[PDB]
């Protein structure tokens, strides 16, 4: 309850500078699980307009509108593009109520008065109360605007939903001694409770409306044109298409390399092979596997998980250091004798991600981590299980694999270790599209974490529904 | 625990007779020695014409406080009391003590019958005053210091004349004005600017830190603090910053309030529970 | 262990020994003759 | 001076690579008076117009 | 040439050996038998012994006289470095901030960088602001005062 | 009480510092056997020690 | 051992007494010499007079 | 680490002690390999164990 | 009271243990519980030392502990003595901090000092005699202030923004020594302290007079000096006859403002435990008045 009140006052004190109106939300088991509710660290929200443009960026356009680079030296913009993305998200206050409750009884047991149009109870295993701001860029609010909600957890993992302002305001705008603001806020109470879905109808959350909000006083205008909603839908379409266009880029690359080579696949992975085998049925199984990979590829494909560490801020500088290191001049005798010893080069083992596609019972594994190293005798690759065990799927006739190396080289491997090899091309995606869709979250400091970086943080914060809360 | 004081100057019948009237009074000395010279006796060594009351109040804090307990000859014997034991002390300040008062030491403001002068040097002893009178004298001096830039107006002249006058049980006296020749002494000036600077820095920084801490736990106290800030800004409405500069503002706030610790705090030195009828002397329990 | 040993032997003589080893084409054994084992040391810039 | 040539015309005096290396190792001064010394930007531009 | 001249004033210190003469019985020395006081503590006890000495000057006229016999070093450098007035008067500024900063940069004098407790104590009360040089081969800085 | 009388000899990494300081001399390929008069003044690490 | 420590304590008391007496004697010399210097005008003044 | 307490308890040979400079000067400027300086009376010599 | 405390050792002490434990006589060692008989594990700070939890946690445990002065060690017994208020004791500084005469001394957990050796003492098994630092008040409230400012500044900042600022804040220079504050985590206790700071600052901003607010602007119109330049510069990037003249309003507001300022000061000021008046010219011990 107090988070809504404080956030209302906070958005009022900031309204002239920001023009963000305070939207009060409640989340339950329809949007997040109990562990995610108890261990939630941050909530972040983003405003994008009827043209797909975030309100943290330049109002007319950005240098991120140019296509990506494919260079590790550039890393799709480097630190500046990362900073332009981080500036686009804004942080929201939130409180978790981790034990089962019924919402209206909770509000009445607090100071509030509730006078809903129909007294329908809603019951919820846990509740997260948070306030997001949707930006009326003037005293005018459009229905084609969408708002993004981000929930983040201590390991840095995040979950994004997005819903457009028309869903939120479908009803609310379509109808449009001395006292303390706290007492009249409680006395005036709540009279609305509306259920809103995100655009893709994945998650439901409830919006809570108060009659004491400064929202009521402003008498600003709202509108939804058809063409604006059409353009907003097109921008949304471009948003969600970003991983699938990369998947199709890899698919077209595989077919293009296969046409270029003439179907001759050289061995790149170690596996003892026999001549006296029906290699043609292996080619047929390769066809079925390459169809099935397109059937089941997803956002959690190896290609997205390979590009994601490239978008991190350190990536460009580290790539330039590596470029300098590999092309360093051979040391003179003086340096070897008197000077410092040379930097150790890249470790013999690399970390990769793979998509393992088995045909016999159609199944595709996507976010698979493997360790790769070249065996000394022949420079082929040995792919090992991240517990150090040799991966056996090279020996199974009914499985093909697509690996993507950390430098965005991809292999597509058949039984026997004969592979198609090429590079993932990012040029079909604007730098902003990739960069905003897949940039990793970087944490701001909070309760229970070291001021110094790199420290082993102590017991992570939690709000417990199973235990009597400590103070 | 006796400290010997010797006079580098020719004593006389009237000097020793004047000094023997003080045979229980509180005399502060700069640091603990076994044999000191009379120059270190009293507050005279610290007096100058540029710093004044606040500087003395700071200096008097970390002197060692002592009771006079004999004059054997050309030498004076001083006894340094220990915490908790009961001692006989002379009242020579501007007021009278009742049973159970908490007594404070202030630099003196009035000064004839006491004054032992020899060779441009004279024995100057602090005021032993009950705690409420010390607090009120202090606040009155500070407010007179803040009125120091607008003495051009007749109402402020009257207000300073009202601040100068203090009445306390069966006594009445005027606190001297910290403004001499239209100008405020250096230490009172820096005390006043420290108070004003801490006020301004608080008013500038509080909103940002309220937001930052409310992002962690939005307790009701933070709600009321934010409401109070918004009200303050409405009152001001009648008419981004770098990390280095934020750290500079925070550090400046804290170093400015370190300047005030002498003024804001007030040590109790003696607790009085036995009084002579004369009100000339009382026996007190020592706090140190 | 190799890092430990390299941290111990940080003088021109030891690094020069390693360079003289790796510089030629011969194998190690066509390049090393085994003397006995050691038991006495007197310390000096030229040690015995 | 012609006697000095055994020293003067040796390469080590004419290559500045160690001097520039140690000049970069230290970095620029942080002193406020030296800071006005670091303020200078050179930009190559096309010569057409 | 600016148009005015300087008279510089410098003080140099010397380490010296003195010669004192005194006449027989030129002064009387009255001394008592020493008294002791005891100062107790948990693990130590301190005894303070003091003795009164008072002297009478027995001659009429001066009965004793000192010579400055031998000097055996000069403590100061006998140099030509002038006294930093900005260190002597740390509070004065020019009323215009631009010319204040420009003047201090031209003369080569450091402005305080942050308002610490020690900065305020220096500005208001004074301190040993002039820090020791790293090396000193000529002993002490005999500053030259200009009129 | 001047900063220096030879800027090219008293600074870190100036010409004569890289020439005559033994730590810079061995990053160059110097022959150690030849005695150098400047070494005592320019081996600043020996001086610090 | 108790006898040895008792002797050690008597002896440190004795050393402290002797050292303090000698300190007072040197102090009397020092005080007298300082007294004379306050009353001892230079050569040029006394030869003038 | 030297056993100074035995040095204090054991009998000694009384010698005319000659340092060119002040004792505190030759101690403070590290003339001696091992030192122990203490002020007052140090009880350490009394606890025999 | 329990004027004396017996500390018994379970490990048999070698000759070297008894020697080094004898040299430590008069050192200030804390006990958690104030009991007549304790075991050697309870002696010192080692029971609590834990570098994953922060410096503020150990500060909170220490400020609540009972402090004692070490006396003569015998066979497996150490004999700790509790000082009492107003009496005079000889205290030992195992810390590297310098003491000048007249200093007021506080107790704090040890900081990181340059050489990194730090002289581990009495490592019996895997117990160790971790003594606190007896620090004079200026350094004590300097570390408390810097620690609070790190907590207050670095909230909601990322590590990239934080890094250089907190590196500069961790280092303290005091009397030509250089120390570093070990583990400044954002604790629950530190957040409580920050909340108190915010409330006290809100009350300062609200209840300050107009005189207390506007003195600096008027002095800047009147006066010019380096101190005033610095004060103005702190206000710069955010940067008349009184309409009310009320000595009673001024007195009310000022007597309230001093309360809020004392609240804000207690976040920085520690409890004085000793006051020195005699320092051994080798700075290895002092004579002190015990306070509490």
């Amino acid at each position: 309850m107090e988070t809504h009140l404080y956030s209302d006052l906070a958005f009022e004190a900031r309204f002239a500078d920001d023009e963000q109106l305070p939207l009060h939300l409640v989340l339950d088991q329809e949007v997040l699980s109990n562990e995610e509710a108890e261990t939630l660290r941050y909530v972040y929200y983003r405003n994008v307009d009827s043209a797909g443009r975030s309100t943290g960026r330049a109002p007319g356009g950005d240098e991120d509108d140019a296509p990506a680079s494919d260079d590790a030296e550039d890393a799709v913009g480097g630190d500046r593009a990362f900073d332009r993305e981080r500036r686009t998200w804004q942080r929201a206050c939130f409180r978790v109520l981790p034990r089962p409750l019924e919402l209206l009884d909770y509000l009445r047991q607090s100071g509030l008065t509730v006078t809903l149009e129909k007294e329908q109870r809603v019951r919820m295993f846990y509740a997260v109360f948070t306030t997001l701001g949707l930006r009326c860029p003037d005293n005018r609010l459009s229905g084609a605007q969408t708002l993004h909600l981000r929930l983040v957890w201590p390991d840095g993992s995040y979950r994004d939903w997005e819903f457009l302002a028309r869903d939120l305001l479908r009803e609310e705008m379509e109808a449009n001694d001395e006292v303390a603001r706290t007492d009249e806020w409680k006395g005036a109470g709540v009279s609305r409770l509306r259920e809103v879905w995100d655009v893709q109808h994945r998650v439901r959350l409830r919006v809570l409306w108060y009659v004491n909000s400064f929202w009521r006083s402003r008498e600003l205008s709202y509108d939804d044109h058809e063409v604006e909603l059409y353009r907003a839908l097109d921008a949304y379409r471009a948003r969600i298409a970003v991983e699938y266009v990369l998947i199709r880029a890899v698919r077209d690359e595989i077919y293009a390399v296969l046409r270029r080579d003439g179907g001759a696949l050289p061995q790149r992975f170690a596996c003892h092979v026999s001549r006296n085998m029906s290699w043609r049925v292996v080619w047929e199984l390769c066809r079925h596997a390459l169809a099935l990979w397109m059937d089941w590829a997803d956002v959690r494909s190896c290609i997205i998980k390979a590009l994601t560490p490239r978008l991190s801020r350190g990536a460009a500088a580290a790539a330039q250091r590596a470029r300098r290191q590999r092309e360093r001049s051979a040391p003179k005798p003086q340096e070897l004798l008197f000077g410092p010893r040379n930097e150790s080069g890249p470790p013999a083992e690399q970390t990769w991600y793979a998509d393992v596609v088995r045909c016999v019972r159609a199944q595709v594994d996507l976010g698979v981590e493997v360790r790769a190293a070249r065996c000394p005798r022949t420079g082929l690759w040995i792919v090992r299980d991240r517990r150090g065990r040799l991966r056996r799927w090279l020996s199974q006739p009914e499985v093909c694999v697509l690996y993507v190396t950390p430098d965005l080289d991809f292999y597509w491997v058949l039984p026997g270790g004969f592979a198609v090899s090429s590079r993932v091309t990012l040029h079909g995606l604007a730098q902003r599209a990739l960069r905003d869709r897949f940039q990793n979250f970087e944490a701001v400091l909070a309760r229970g974490m070291h001021v110094e970086a790199g420290r082993q943080e102590p017991e992570t914060p939690r709000v417990s529904g199973r235990r009597l809360p400590f103070d | 625990a006796n400290i010997f004081c010797t006079f580098d100057h020719k004593l006389s019948i009237a000097d020793v007779g004047k000094l023997t009237k003080l045979v229980a009074a509180v005399v502060p000395i700069p640091q603990r020695l076994h044999l000191i010279k009379h120059y270190q006796l009293g507050l005279h060594q610290f007096v100058d014409h540029t710093r004044g009351y606040v500087r003395l109040r700071g200096l008097l804090r970390n002197m060692t406080l002592t009771l006079m307990r004999r004059v054997e000859g050309n030498q004076i014997l001083l006894h340094v009391p220990t915490h908790g034991l009961l001692y006989t002390v002379l009242n020579t300040g501007p007021v009278t003590w009742e049973k159970g008062d908490a007594l404070c030491v202030l630099p003196p403001l009035f000064h004839r019958e006491n004054l032992l002068t020899l060779g441009q040097w004279e024995l100057v002893l602090p005021w032993i005053v009950p705690m409420p009178l010390a607090l009120e004298i202090n606040q009155r001096l500070l407010i007179m210091g803040l009125f120091s830039l607008d003495r051009s107006y007749e109402e402020v002249k009257a207000a300073v004349q009202q601040l100068q006058t203090i009445t306390f049980r069966d006594a009445t006296f005027t606190i001297p004005d910290p403004v001499i020749d239209q100008h405020l002494l250096i230490d009172m000036k820096t005390a006043c600017l420290s108070m004003s600077m801490v006020a301004n820095l608080a008013s500038e920084l509080t909103m940002t830190y309220v937001r930052k801490l409310a992002l962690e736990d939005s307790s009701m106290l933070l709600v009321k603090c934010q409401e109070l800030l918004m009200r303050l800004d409405r009152e001001r409405s009648v008419g981004h910053v770098s990390p280095d500069d934020e750290i500079a503002r925070l550090s400046a706030l804290f170093v400015m309030l370190r300047q005030l610790d002498d003024l804001i705090r007030e040590q109790v030195v003696f607790t009085v529970c036995d009084v002579s009828p004369d009100n000339k002397s009382a026996t007190c329990i020592f706090k140190g | 262990t190799r890092c430990l040993l390299e941290s111990v032997y940080t003088a021109s003589a030891a690094r020069a020994a390693l360079q003289w080893l790796d510089l030629g084409p011969h194998l190690l054994h066509r390049r090393l003759e085994t003397l006995g084992c050691v038991k006495t040391v007197s310390l000096g810039i030229t040690s015995l | 001076f012609v006697d000095a040539l055994k020293t003067l015309c040796h390469p080590v005096l004419h290559e500045p690579a160690p001097c520039l290396q140690t000049f970069t190792e230290r970095g620029p001064p942080s002193e406020p008076a030296m800071q006005r010394l670091l303020e200078c930007r050179f930009q190559q531009e096309p010569m057409g117009g | 040439h600016p148009g005015f001249a300087l008279t510089a004033v410098r003080t140099d210190t010397f380490e010296v050996d003195m010669l004192l003469y005194s006449g027989k019985s030129c002064t009387s020395v009255i001394i008592n038998n020493p008294i002791v006081t005891k100062e107790e503590r948990d693990i130590s006890t301190t005894y303070h012994v003091t003795q009164n000495i008072n002297t009478v000057d027995m001659g009429l006229g001066y009965t004793s006289n000192t010579c400055v016999a031998y000097v055996n070093r000069v403590r100061t450098d006998m140099g030509v470095r002038v006294q930093d007035l900005f260190r002597v008067f740390p509070m004065n500024v020019y009323r215009h901030d631009e010319v204040d900063r420009w003047i201090r940069h031209a003369a080569g004098v450091e402005r305080p960088q942050l308002l610490d407790t020690e900065t305020i104590s220096m500005l208001t009360f004074g301190s040993m602001s002039e820090r020791n040089a790293a090396a000193t081969v000529h002993g002490q800085k005999a500053a030259c005062e200009l009129i | 009480f001047a900063a220096t009388h030879n800027p090219w000899a008293s600074q870190a990494g100036c010409l004569s510092d890289v020439l005559y300081n033994t730590r810079h001399r061995e990053r160059l390929g110097y022959n150690s056997k030849f005695y150098s008069p400047c070494a005592q003044y320019f081996n600043t690490e020996e001086i610090i020690a | 051992l108790d006898k040895i420590l008792n002797v050690e304590a008597m002896h440190t008391v004795l050393r402290a007494l002797k050292n303090t007496a000698d300190a007072m004697e040197r102090g009397l010399i020092h005080s007298f010499l300082q007294t004379l210097l306050r009353k001892a005008p230079p050569y040029f003044v006394v030869q003038t007079l | 680490m030297e056993n100074w307490s035995a040095l204090e308890l054991l009998p000694k040979v009384g010698i005319p002690t000659d340092f060119l400079t002040h004792v505190k000067t030759s101690a403070g400027e590290e003339m001696f390999e091992a030192l122990r300086i203490y002020y007052g009376d140090d009880p350490e010599r009394y606890n025999i164990h």
